[PDB]
């Protein structure tokens, strides 16, 4: 994913109308994020905050 | 001198995206503003190697 999103950054599909979608798998555990994710980058996931 | 020529001229001619990209040839601007043309049929206007 990160160097997805690196190859595609320079590529110019990283712009302000291109939505991202992306698996629970990526988001490991929401307290890792490298700086390649850029924002406003949908990911549905499990939840932790609650429950 | 083109714009000149298709103004005043009886035919009509269809003309958009009338690019001029100078920034490197891989960064970024380049490919969208080349990826913008969609119709067929090109006039470029380069030195060669470019």
């Amino acid at each position: 994913a990160v160097l997805i999103l690196s190859e595609a950054r320079s590529l110019g599909l990283t712009g302000y109308d291109f939505f991202w979608i992306v698996p629970s798998l990526v988001s490991g555990n929401t307290e890792l994020i490298p700086k390649e994710f850029p924002s406003g980058l949908i990911s549905v996931s499990y939840d932790d905050w609650d429950y | 001198f083109v714009k000149t020529t298709v103004d005043n001229s009886f035919v009509g001619w269809d003309m958009q995206n009338v690019i001029t990209l100078d920034t490197s040839f891989e960064d970024a601007k380049t490919q969208v503003q080349l990826k913008k043309i969609h119709s067929s049929v090109i006039l470029l206007y380069c030195s060669k190697d470019e």
